[PDB]
């Protein structure tokens, strides 16, 4: 089982196949660092079957994709939701794919507050910063106006592969 | 673990226990954590004592670690609405919501035993509450309104400017009975009335 | 702990406690979560005060975080069906279902103490309810009928039209006693009747 | 909490509580889950009220999620054996077994408050029963007998055919008070007397 | 809570009682829980007090029960038959396992059931697991069979069936409707609704 | 080592769906089909299925990866292929769907849960309706049956013996 | 099962239990661990015994492992405020908090039975309390104030300087009744009054 | 379940239960574990009974597996302080702290039923107590003083030397009712009436 | 798998991806020791995606970084908090980087008090010492005043990649 | 693998005490010292310590094996050396006891427990007094301090910074 993921890593294919945590994000950023060192002009394919996960873990993966010399193809296999939708849509323009029966979900961040009323206010201050920046980035990726992103993302919004192409999450549907 | 005793007059023999007797003399005891049950129990008590005689005083003994906030303001609004005056006494401790309740006593009638301590700090949330940011954005707004309300009603009864309260309640502030008098939370520190 | 007190007239001596005494003045306390028990106990109290005397008002005090939905509409329907007027009073907080019950008081007799907060949000489901899609489609349909029934009955008692209620309860909406009068949930804010 | 109140007459001072007062006026409250205990409690209440006066009506208020099947049929057989009429009232919900008991009141005395909901669904089993297949064949057969009894006794009282009941309860069916009268489960929707 | 009290009044005095005291007043015992050691003694004491208060009048046992242990069955059973007073049994809803044996042990002609009651008959089961040396389990296994054949011959005695038949009907559980329980010999009459 | 036989079988282009269908098994299996297509895009891949079912989302990663592969995907139902396993069997390459003789097929409609607010539950329910329409359409394609019969049979679990599964269209052949 | 017994006089037949009879003769029992429940129950009893008659002594039997701090000082300040004198009597044990109380009985009426032991130690915190350092530094400061309030009130009542208490309480210090007398914690060791 | 009964006289009718009647005849029951609660109940019972009438005997029935140490010594010192004599009777068992109470009854009024057993062993600690060595050195010393106080107060009522108690309690020592009399813990073994 | 991180050690790259505990800390000091032995002039690049952790564990890594012969480059990917912020700021000056959307969290130490009144007194003595020492050190890394480290750190201060660069935690932001 | 780094360092004669000192780390650790002295008995062994303390029995296993080894043992206090960590760092070969600059050293007296009968506990308590005396004597030999100061400072936890530790005698040098 990890013998397949290594045989595929030699062919420049990597998976984001679970929930996005520091651990999957770090094994993944390391895999992109290695793969750009072996060859910095061949693309990397990142297949995504993910329900979401930490925004902080996803910015490591997201920043690492972008600084890569080479292109990152993203493929939506089955489902890429929330932070998975973010990383699919962050793939290099023109090289974001959706399989035909994949599903894309977009929604706003979730979290918790705890502590004193002064600590919670700080927590909320970051809630707003984080919310505005993630919609801006979704806005850049999809071509939609920021106003529609904030609006559609108020509660879970599902897209089929076909509607995901209209919205701007992907560039092609593989056949 | 609590005796009952028996009193007598030309009229009849009465069996009561120590808190009933205390209720008989218009003393309410607030000595558990202020939760929602506790709070109803104390309004019910305030209102009945106001019904039985609105021109005779109500006394609230306070040895309490505080409690919820909507439960705080309920007891507080009742304290202030009832026609009878309210004398508050801090035995041992009055912290958090209970320290505001001590201060909201009718003026001149706030006291504390000598080794009582009064703690004041800003509302905290010991659990975690979870949701969409839109939901937590709303709770955080109410949690801040809760803090400034605790600070302006504290300011109203202590005479401090509310901006001082907010700086003092940023971190916990412990006060000895006397420090509480200077701060403005109580008016008098009981002298021991013992001949020995 | 909850004391008993003793009252007297030439007829006899009566031992009662703070909640019976409130009931003796046709006052019901709604201060726990509206669950199925809570609902049955409150209808039984309402119906009894209707039988003892239908021409005098019943008053419901509310310090409640809300409760179940079928439980709400039972209490609601009993409140309207009873011949007697119902004064509703919110001390501290009336949220979710409880908020609807405050507004469902008979007009002119809905009030709240000044530091009360009122929260309104649309039915949620804390649990998970599991099933074949056929079955969840049915519950999902009823959950939506329950939501609109909360929104049209609020519209009836507040004067807002239903369409705003739905915009307003999409995310939770906290209102202070004063905001709660302008909205139309209550009719008056109780002034502190205390001399000080 | 649940307070008690005190009543007074030229005869004596009587202290009682809200459920005692309701029972004194021949009202039984079925407002929890129908289990074996609750059911025995109700049968004893029914039989006792039949003893004090069989020519006067008994009323059962219902805000119940329903309950076991043999528990239902004890309560049901008891309601029908007693000579005194039974008025049923659905205050919040009468679901599953309880919806059958609402319908089983004596005709013309079955009612609901306006916003009450009625649920009808066929016997389920939330647990799991395991055994040799020979054991499970027997139980599976009785679950079918129990299903078809609910469908035939609901029919006797709603006036529908058992085949209609059996299809309406294939999947759960929620009904508003007025729709419960149309269906035949109750006779009237109570209007506010205020 | 769930069970109110009521008041009866006469020229002698005012009596406060509740639904089970009123029923006990009329010589009705309720057997409506699982028969454990507690339930059984509570029921024997009730049977014996009623035999003392008046041995010439009937006792009624209302039964809505899923059964219980074996030695608790045989205690309750033995008391029903020892007491001089006649025992009328009535099944509402259910009488299963051990409870079905006691429904049948009422005095003949006076065992009855409401029409939608179901009656269940099966052989003793042991849901626990009991462990030991093979020598001890050989003994336990032996007594467990004595229990089965004792349940089978006393069932036979009151129904009029033969134990070799009882033993076949109970190899697997046998559910009986009120009518089927009359034909089997467990009850005598099915109450018709008197509305 | 159990994974020692599965890897030697990988060299024979045999792959297994032997557990409940979750993201983890789906991700390994989508990986394997990619590899086997990279090694050789003209030899078939054989997919043995003994599964009780699992996540639709994970099943559609697998299904699309089957369909888009260059080579054919033969599917074999050994023991039991139920729910999403039933879908993936029937989704094999036409002519190359096998049932072993005493295998069983189970077909039924989707299960899930609802949770959240009244507005959140409304959305969940919208997807119930789509997903169920979209899954019945695809089972109707595989088997050739009418949508109207797929929906009616799938309401409550319908079991098939290897033979009944062949008359229905889930498979094309029974192996002997 | 704690028996009840019956007393009789020309006036009436009275049923009471051992703790009621002890209370009737003004003996309060402090024989559990001093938590906030316990402390309120004892403060109430003290205040009640002062109301029935302040010119009679009150006795506190002590067989207690001690307990929380703010509960100690609540009880302490009451005992000193009340007008009535207080007899403290140690049966079995008075440890930590409980031993401050034994010493704080009014002078001459502090006693212990012969195989009674008295244990003395400085406040301990068995839990772990957590936070930002800023908060623990605050908590820490009060824990030391509490420590030195124990050293100073014991010294007032044993006649020692606080600086000696602080040394003796660095590590636990067990005292026999006689050694507790020598220390100044009690005034007499009871002699057995048997005619055998 | 424990019945209540009704006794009657020309003055009035009294309802009580079997332990109230036993208390009414000056019989205290010590039939549980001696923990701090149990000890406080018995001290109140003993002190009350001394108040109702100091010139009459108190009897302590004992079928108790023992209990804490400071709860033994409160009970013991109360028993010895009260003016009334205390008769002790061992019904079933009196072990550990409880055998010390059997033996501490007033001389001549210590008895046991014939099949009662008496167990004597030196203090044990079923828990663990943790700490700095300086703190464990103190507890360990108090624990040794406790052992020797049990050995010397037993020595006071049995007539054995304290040094033998210490040899005998090193490991548990179970005694029959008769053997308890020779050891000096009880004075008579009750003859069946 | 584990081999992606090992191939990266060959390139003189190491990860701090989890909470900083004695276990990550020790393996990390060992790794820096080996890498200084293999070559004592080539950089060590230390990537940080860490929520924070133990100071004592963290001060092992810090002491080993500073004494190592070669320089230690620090890169903040996604999130560097608490000891993560300290170890990022402690990298060799001029060679401290933040990826564009990483965040840095700085705040004061957390712990517990427990035990006797006298033991806690000892505990609180170390709280003050520790805090004053950790603040002096952040002030050296950032160049800010001790005045501002203590005050900003009283409750959590979040910095975005740019805010951090002005404050002095890093020297650059990658593109 | 983490263990692959710890072996690459064993070849360089570096071993770590990176955790609590229990029997297992103590046995792996004595074994590492026996190996390293069998390979070459004239080259140093460097013992890095970042440890909170632990069992004295397991810790005297490590101490004796350090002192009986033919080669010297240099000790490094990384980040933290407390309790038995403090003892083992300070028991390093005189002159080769090092502190990293921001390490901390903790010194205090034994902790432990008592249980069982009154006689058993007496026995537990004798060993306490012995064990307490033997450790202070050893720490007094290591540090140069009088026994009287070791006992006074160790009653309650006494913390040292690397610099304070050098004045006190736990180490010989601060690395820079
Ligand atoms: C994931 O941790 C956290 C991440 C945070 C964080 O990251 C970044 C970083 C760079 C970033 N660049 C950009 C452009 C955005 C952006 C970002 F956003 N930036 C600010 N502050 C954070 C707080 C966290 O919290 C941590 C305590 C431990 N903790 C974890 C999870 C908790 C929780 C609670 C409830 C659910 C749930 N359903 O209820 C899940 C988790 C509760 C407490
Ligand atoms: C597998 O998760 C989920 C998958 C979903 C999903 O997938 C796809 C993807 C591509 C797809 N292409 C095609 C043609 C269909 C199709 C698809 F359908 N598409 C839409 N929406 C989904 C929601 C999910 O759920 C998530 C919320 C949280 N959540 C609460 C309770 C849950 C639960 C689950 C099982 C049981 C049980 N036995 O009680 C109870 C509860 C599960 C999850
Ligand atoms: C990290 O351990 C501890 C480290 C300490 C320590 O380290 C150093 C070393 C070199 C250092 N150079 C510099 C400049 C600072 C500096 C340093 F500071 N120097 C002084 N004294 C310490 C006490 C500790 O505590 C240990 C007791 C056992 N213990 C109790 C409770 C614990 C706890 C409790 C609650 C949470 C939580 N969320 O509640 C986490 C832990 C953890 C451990
Ligand atoms: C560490 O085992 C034990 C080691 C012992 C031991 O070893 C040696 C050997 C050579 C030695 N040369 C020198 C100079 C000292 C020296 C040494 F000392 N020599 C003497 N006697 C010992 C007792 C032990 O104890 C075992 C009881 C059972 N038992 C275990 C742990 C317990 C415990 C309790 C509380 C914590 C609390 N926080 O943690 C942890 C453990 C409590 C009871």
């Amino acid at each position: 089982t990890d013998s397949v993921y290594e045989r595929l890593l030699s062919e420049r294919i990597i998976f984001l196949g679970s929930e996005v945590n520091d651990e999957i994000a770090n094994r993944l950023c390391a895999q992109i660092l290695l793969l750009a060192a072996e060859d910095a002009s061949k693309d990397i394919s990142l297949y995504i079957n993910s329900p979401g996960g930490s925004i902080s873990a996803g910015m490591a993966i997201y920043d690492t994709m972008v600084l890569a010399p080479c292109d990152i193809a993203t493929y939506a296999m089955g489902m890429a939701a929330s932070m998975g939708e973010f990383l699919l849509a962050a793939g290099t323009k023109g090289k974001r794919y959706a399989l035909p029966h994949a599903r894309i979900l977009m929604h706003q961040p979730l979290g918790g507050v705890t502590g004193s009323a002064a600590d919670i206010a700080i927590q909320a201050e970051q809630f707003a910063v984080i919310k505005k920046e993630m919609f801006r980035l979704n806005a850049e990726f999809t071509g939609q106006p920021i106003e529609r992103i904030e609006a559609d993302s108020d509660r879970d919004r599902w897209f089929t592969a076909a509607e995901a192409l209209e919205y701007g999450f992907v560039d092609h549907i593989i056949t | 673990i609590l005796p009952s005793f028996i009193e007598h007059s030309s009229f009849g023999v009465k069996e009561s226990n120590p808190y009933n007797k205390l209720f008989e003399e218009r003393i309410i005891f607030l000595g558990v954590q202020v939760d929602d049950a506790s709070a109803n129990d104390i309004m019910a008590q305030l209102l009945v004592l106001e019904s039985l005689d609105p021109d005779r005083d109500i006394t609230m003994y306070i040895n309490s670690p505080g409690g919820g906030f909507t439960s705080l303001m309920a007891i507080y609004d009742t304290m202030q609405y009832v026609r009878a005056d309210i004398q508050t006494v801090c035995l041992g401790q009055a912290a958090s919501a209970a320290a505001v309740l001590l201060a909201a006593g009718t003026p001149g009638k706030r006291m504390a035993l000598p080794n009582a301590r009064v703690l004041i700090h800003q509302p905290s949330l010991s659990g975690v509450i979870q949701g969409q940011f839109s939901d937590l954005e709303i709770q955080a707004a109410e949690i801040e309104r809760m803090r400034t309300l605790m600070e302006t009603t504290l300011a109203r009864h202590t005479g401090k400017d509310a901006g001082v309260i907010r700086k003092d309640t940023d971190r916990d502030k412990i006060l000895t009975a006397e420090e509480a008098k200077d701060y403005g939370i109580i008016d008098t520190v009981l002298e021991y009335r013992k001949l020995s």
